[PDB]
């Protein structure tokens, strides 16, 4: 897997080259406003249980369908395999959030991830549903500026958002 | 690449769990060393021309028979190769550095290096010599913390090459 | 021709070829390039399992997923599943790491999700890439395990993987078992690479019995001709034309 | 039945595992294996392939 | 325990290599979050006996019916073990701070948690209440890193307990 | 499902042998013990709705705060998602009784359970108290060997919850 | 795998609905008619061998070109597995029988035999000439009147032959 | 596994005969030349060093764009697993070598690593180039007669001269 | 086939090796050694017919009650296939001797006899008698090495026939 830094690192060697002064000057930016990336991953693995569980109420509160009999959801084993799915996804979005880069998720989380609910049968549109759920739910907690030192972290938002919407694309 | 963030994330997969405070103080730790590091990693780009010329003519200092005809030090493309390898050995350092983790030299320049070098009839001494100057000078070009973790990724280097 | 001849003659040789050796590659290839074209960098890249004698909590909890996760090939095992009485001999260390893979394929999960509702060529390679971390390599080994199964039985065909000396040289009583197949095996069949990709489907794939079709074989024509077929052919084809 | 098995090395599967290389982290020589009746057989002749040596052969 | 060193060094171990700078930054990471640890952890001891009376009081305000007859928290008896139980969630959470690492809560608290509250028939929802409480009376007397630490480690036994 | 039936053909099928005369008499035991399971499945779904109702009720008089406003059995929606949980339960009952077999509850309700009611935050000494009252009814429903089988299915499902 | 009490439940959840009064008279019916269903699985069992060396004399009779150099079946190795094969079949037959569904044997033995077959150069049409003598033999076997007591048993013999039947369709 | 006696007989038991006389002879003839199969055997055996170094050398002096940065052979391990797998496909040509028959280096080694390459990334041609350098470099201490009495060994030149052409035009 | 070419070849192979000193010195003395085989392959191969019919009659003597009416040996299509059977096994001898192995034994009569002849209901005793009956002939008909090599086989053969 890689992260911003390894990443860099990668895209010089194919051009045979160090690492220039203006990526040394983005990693040491990167670094240096890594405190509220901690802050962040911090957010979103203390409230995961009250993300998973509000995204899941709305899901199928919307959706009634995938817990009727018949739906995808429907038996315990079922519903109990829907919840590892969102629990699964939200914590690799937190990896990708640490690593500042996307590529757990291309490597690990999404890596045969449409194959198998296509072959399983599992609406790709709703997963994708929850996880924007997950997305409306976490950035809450992001957001949330008690016990920590105000400051702007719009750009961690952004990247939070982008890595939801790479799952959610990658799914559908 | 084997880097601080990297094995935290690993070893919270392989365990199929979050990222608690163990693993987030680690990464504090790694951002909190990207200063030293990365400056340091900026001086021994700013120098590299000088490095890998020296590691050379050290090289040929140490090893003076490999300069005569017959054997690998003599020939202009054998010179240009050797230039290039302690570049290459210097970038994967720098690498390394800016990473913080032996993950660009593990996997760039330690993964296969006996085989390669055993096949090519390369002396790791060669290298060692050459990542042996580049430390005594890199001793000199970097002051305080960042001749630390230069040392440190150059002393694995040659651990690499023993 | 003027830049031609100055950058040919008025510098020194040495320079210009250090710089031509340092030139980019048209191949753009990273070091991951090929495993993430066959979606095997974490199935190369996670961490080698071990669990001795003694061990902590921490420990013995993380062999414990890395286990299920594998041998269970990536599918779900609910808590009411999960074998309490294995894990507490395996905690006191009355069965080692091999003695527990072997339990948990003996297990009615294993059986009913990689057997029951099988064909036994789909059940052999299935197994295979659980507990060796290979494909087949060739067709002897598909008829070898049918007819041990159906003279002995799913037990005896258990232990033939788990008491192999492929078994014992790679996992040896102590690590859990891994995908093994991503690099060159000796002995390996030029084909057991091919068949242990197509055997994986990328770190987010499991061998569930729950697909729409089914629990179907995969490697069964690619086996018995030892091929695609196509490959005399492609030796015409390397000729004229 | 089950019984247990007491297995030491003492240059055998030293040497074996030298020529062959060491292939997944070393151990200590000494250990216990408990076996069924069943798998008795192969287990202990697995063992003298791989040139460990028994001490003691218990039943309980 | 799973502290950040004792991680190093599985980790070390597991590939049967030194320790090198990608384990020694995590390491620093810890040294440098010691100091608003361990004043956390006399932050947290010095109140713990407000602390505890004040969890059990919020458990028995958010859920009334348990003090009626013949519910888990009627009886001198039940309420002193529920006061013992909150106290040793706070112990252990001092605990967790000192050593940097989830690894008491997980041995001590974690390792068993649900087989052992069904069993027993206690909800995890009066611990989570208790220890909602804590955190936010641990948002008085602390402040800055150590707060945020504490607060870390209360929302990892939170996380457990639901 | 695992039935007596299925069972035995994959006993049979793992030991790659026929079926002998010990899986024929498991078998013949089953197609005995239809008779009464089959009129106990039918008396149970004659008396479905009564007892639905009942069982909430009995949930409701047990646990008397949940129906209090801010608590799970607040709402229409939530009562009526109560009374779809206990028609559920009552519905895979009969399945087992039918099946003469755990396979209907074990793969339908057991099987994942805990995770469920975990995540959700369902009591579940609410569904075991409306098994209870499910199982006293049924024991005026039915008599003799039907009283017995679904005995047995019911507080099969009840110590599934606890 | 599934019985006719597992395929009934199983649709009956997929209706979401209990099982009707018309569905637990035709499982009742079933259950009576178990005793003589186990006959019958009996006699496929206690017969197997003479089944099997009758079904492959006639074989092998009919189509010599099997048992020569160049055929399918010449070497030992070739004939154990062609009379491997063919117990195999005739025993999920009888777990069909027992059953009262089909399931298993086309979860198991029926899966991919055809493509297996294909793929080996073993006929099928040969395979499903084998299956069919093995149904005749069975069918003499299921009929025989001697230790059981007479009755009325034409729904068994049916429903065998459906399973064989089934077996050699899949296999051609 | 077929060498040239054991495809005869495959040969022979397919017809169902006994081996001919003329089959005989030709069997006998290769065991004759057996002795000069061997030292030829031997010479590729005993300077695999030397004829993987001198094609490696040739290769990437011919296409150095695969040892740049960024090529498939570039990093430490690629480069290893080239040499590594031309060691490979030199083992595989001995045991055809020795065996008589190409079937070893068809079946083992190369019906799929056309579609591993493929896979992987792998420039094809320049595999089938390298396999064509140890071709040459390989005659030469194939037709060294140090230590070696002289004799006639054309054919046996021919031979390894097809089984390194079936290894190039199998890989390219 | 399972021959000394494929053995040293695939022992080689299964190490990852190139073939050694000993396993070309062994294939040496399989090519040294194909002479008196290929002698002995084309001896028995001239007097096919003579030890077919002998091997038979043997078997006939030495079983009088196989021919009776009723019993397996009884008719002519028995007979031919008695001569069919002892012809398929004098054919594979010739081919071990021709390949220098048993694997053409291994492979076209041991790896499935026991269950062809137990399903076909064939004595072994029979064609031990054939296969002795050869062997006493091979005797007169060979000398030398040719005869020890036709000997090997025959009494491998006559040992998987136990
Ligand atoms: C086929 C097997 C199966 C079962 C058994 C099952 C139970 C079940 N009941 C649920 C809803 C619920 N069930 C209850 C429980 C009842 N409601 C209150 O009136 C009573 C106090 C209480 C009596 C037991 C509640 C409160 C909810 C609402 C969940 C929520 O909003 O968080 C949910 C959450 C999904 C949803 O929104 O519908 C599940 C999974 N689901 C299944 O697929
Ligand atoms: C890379 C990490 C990783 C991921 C992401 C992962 C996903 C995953 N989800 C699975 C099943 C499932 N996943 C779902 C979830 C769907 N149900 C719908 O209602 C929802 C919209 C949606 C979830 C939000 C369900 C219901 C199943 C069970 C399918 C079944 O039982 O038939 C399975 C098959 C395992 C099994 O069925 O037992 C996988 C592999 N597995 C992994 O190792
Ligand atoms: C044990 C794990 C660990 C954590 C969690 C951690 C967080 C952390 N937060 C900090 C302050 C801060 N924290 C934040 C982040 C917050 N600000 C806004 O409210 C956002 C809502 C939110 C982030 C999304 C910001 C902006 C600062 C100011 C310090 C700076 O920007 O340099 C600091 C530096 C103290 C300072 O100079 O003020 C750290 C080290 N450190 C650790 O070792
Ligand atoms: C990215 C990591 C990497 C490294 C480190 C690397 C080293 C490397 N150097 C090589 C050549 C060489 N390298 C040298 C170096 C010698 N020149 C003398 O002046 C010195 C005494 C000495 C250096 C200190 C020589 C002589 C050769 C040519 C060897 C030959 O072809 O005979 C080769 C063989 C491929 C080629 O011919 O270009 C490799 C693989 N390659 C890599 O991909
Ligand atoms: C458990 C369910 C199941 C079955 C039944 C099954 C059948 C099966 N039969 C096989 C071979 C075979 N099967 C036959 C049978 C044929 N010979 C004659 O032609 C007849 C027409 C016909 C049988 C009546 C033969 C001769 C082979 C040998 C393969 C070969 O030709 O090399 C093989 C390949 C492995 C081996 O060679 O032993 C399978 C997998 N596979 C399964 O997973
Ligand atoms: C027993 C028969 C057999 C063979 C021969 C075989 C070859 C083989 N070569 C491989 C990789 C490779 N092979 C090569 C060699 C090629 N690339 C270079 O550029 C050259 C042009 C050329 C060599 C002259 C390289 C560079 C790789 C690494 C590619 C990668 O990892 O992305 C791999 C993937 C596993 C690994 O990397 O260890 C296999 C399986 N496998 C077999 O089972
Ligand atoms: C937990 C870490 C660990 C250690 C330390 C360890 C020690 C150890 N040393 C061994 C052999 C050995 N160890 C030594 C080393 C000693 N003899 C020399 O004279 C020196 C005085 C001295 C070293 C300073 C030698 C020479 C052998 C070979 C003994 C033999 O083959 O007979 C072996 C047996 C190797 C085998 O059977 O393949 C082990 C297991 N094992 C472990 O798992
Ligand atoms: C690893 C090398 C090796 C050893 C050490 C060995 C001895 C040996 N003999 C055994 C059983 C046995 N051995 C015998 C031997 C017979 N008893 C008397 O009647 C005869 C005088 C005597 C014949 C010489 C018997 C009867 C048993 C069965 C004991 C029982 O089951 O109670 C067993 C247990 C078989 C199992 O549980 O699977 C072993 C290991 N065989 C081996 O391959
Ligand atoms: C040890 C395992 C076991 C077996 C084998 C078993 C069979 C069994 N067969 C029975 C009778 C019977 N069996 C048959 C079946 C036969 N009659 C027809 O002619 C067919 C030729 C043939 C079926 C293909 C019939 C028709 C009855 C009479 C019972 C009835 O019609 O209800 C009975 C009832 C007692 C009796 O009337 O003799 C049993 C219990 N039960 C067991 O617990
Ligand atoms: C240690 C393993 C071993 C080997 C390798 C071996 C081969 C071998 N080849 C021999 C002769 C020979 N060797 C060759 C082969 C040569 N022809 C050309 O000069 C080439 C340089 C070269 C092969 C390309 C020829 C033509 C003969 C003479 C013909 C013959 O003796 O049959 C001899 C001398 C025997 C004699 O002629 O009386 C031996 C021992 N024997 C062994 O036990
Ligand atoms: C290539 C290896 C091979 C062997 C060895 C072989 C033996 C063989 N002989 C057979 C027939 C037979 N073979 C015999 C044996 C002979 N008849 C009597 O005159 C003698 C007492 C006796 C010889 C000593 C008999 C009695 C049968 C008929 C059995 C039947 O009715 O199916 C059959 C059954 C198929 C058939 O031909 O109808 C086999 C498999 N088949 C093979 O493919």
């Amino acid at each position: 897997m890689n992260d911003v830094f390894t990443r860099a690192i990668a895209q010089a060697d194919l051009k045979g080259s160090f690492l220039l002064e203006s990526d040394l000057d983005k990693l040491a930016s990167f670094a240096k406003e890594g405190v509220k990336r901690l802050d962040a991953v911090a957010a979103l693995t203390n409230n995961a249980p009250a993300i998973i569980s509000d995204a899941a109420h709305k899901l199928f509160a919307e959706q009634q369908e995938l817990i009727q009999p018949g739906g995808n959801a429907y038996p315990h084993r079922r519903m109990a395999a829907c919840l590892r799915d969102m629990e699964i996804i939200l914590r690799y979005v937190s990896y990708a959030l640490l690593a500042g880069d996307a590529s757990v998720l291309d490597d690990r989380c999404l890596n045969g991830l449409r194959e198998t609910y296509n072959a399983l049968g599992t609406p790709t549109q709703s997963v994708a549903r929850a996880v924007q759920l997950m997305k409306d739910a976490a950035m809450v907690h992001l957001k949330s500026t008690a016990n920590v030192t105000v400051g702007d972290c719009s750009s961690l938002y952004s990247e939070a958002a982008t890595y939801f919407d790479k799952a959610a694309a990658s799914i559908a | 690449s084997r880097t601080v963030i990297t094995e935290v994330i690993a070893t919270a997969d392989s365990q199929g769990r979050f990222l608690n405070s163990t693993e987030l103080q680690a990464a504090f730790g790694r951002f909190e060393r990207a200063v030293p590091a990365i400056e340091a990693a900026r001086a021994l780009t700013k120098n590299q021309d000088a490095l890998v010329k020296g590691a050379v003519q050290a090289v040929f200092k140490k090893f003076p028979y490999v300069t005569q005809p017959g054997e690998k030090g003599y020939g202009d493309s054998n010179q240009a190769k050797c230039a290039r390898d302690i570049g290459y050995y210097l970038r994967f350092i720098t690498y390394s550095l800016v990473a913080s983790g032996t993950g660009p030299l593990d996997d760039y320049v330690i993964a296969g290096l006996r085989e390669v070098n055993r096949a090519f009839n390369l002396n790791p001494l060669w290298y060692i010599e050459a990542l042996n100057y580049i430390k005594g000078e890199t001793g000199k070009l970097l002051s305080g913390q960042s001749k630390t973790e230069a040392l440190l990724y150059i002393d694995h280097a040659i651990n690499a090459l023993s | 021709f003027l830049n031609m001849a100055k950058d040919l003659t008025s510098v020194s040789r040495a320079e210009w070829l250090a710089k031509s050796y340092t030139q980019p590659s048209r191949y753009q290839q990273t070091e991951t390039f090929g495993q993430e074209r066959i979606g095997a960098v974490g199935a190369i890249e996670t961490p080698r399992i071990n669990l001795r004698a003694p061990f902590t909590s921490e420990e013995f909890q993380g062999a414990l997923y890395a286990i299920y996760r594998h041998i269970f090939g990536n599918t779900y095992v609910m808590e009411s599943e999960r074998p309490t009485t294995a894990e507490s001999q395996l905690k006191d260390g009355r069965i080692t790491v091999r003695g527990f893979i072997r339990l948990l394929a003996k297990s009615e999960v294993y059986k009913s999700r990689f057997f029951q509702k099988t064909s036994q060529n789909r059940f052999i390679e299935l197994s295979h890439k659980l507990l060796l971390g290979r494909a087949p390599y060739d067709q002897a080994e598909i008829s070898y395990h049918l007819d041990l199964w159906n003279t002995q039985g799913y037990d005896a065909e258990i232990d033939s993987y788990v008491d192999s000396e492929e078994y014992l040289d790679f996992f040896g009583e102590d690590t859990v078992p891994y995908f093994r197949g991503f690099k060159y095996q000796t002995g390996q069949s030029a084909e057991g690479f091919n068949r242990l990709v197509r055997l994986y489907d990328g770190w987010a794939g499991s061998d569930t019995d729950r697909n729409v079709g089914g629990q179907v074989a995969r490697l069964t024509a690619n086996l018995t001709r030892g091929g695609s077929g196509l490959e005399p052919f492609i030796v015409m084809a390397n000729s004229r034309r | 039945r089950i019984y247990k098995i007491t297995v030491s090395e003492a240059g055998a599967y030293a040497t074996n595992k030298h020529r062959t290389g060491y292939r997944a982290p070393i151990r200590q020589s000494n250990y216990t294996l408990t076996v069924p009746y069943d798998r008795f057989l192969p287990e202990m002749i697995r063992l003298h392939q791989s040139g460990a040596k028994i001490v003691n052969v218990t039943s309980v």
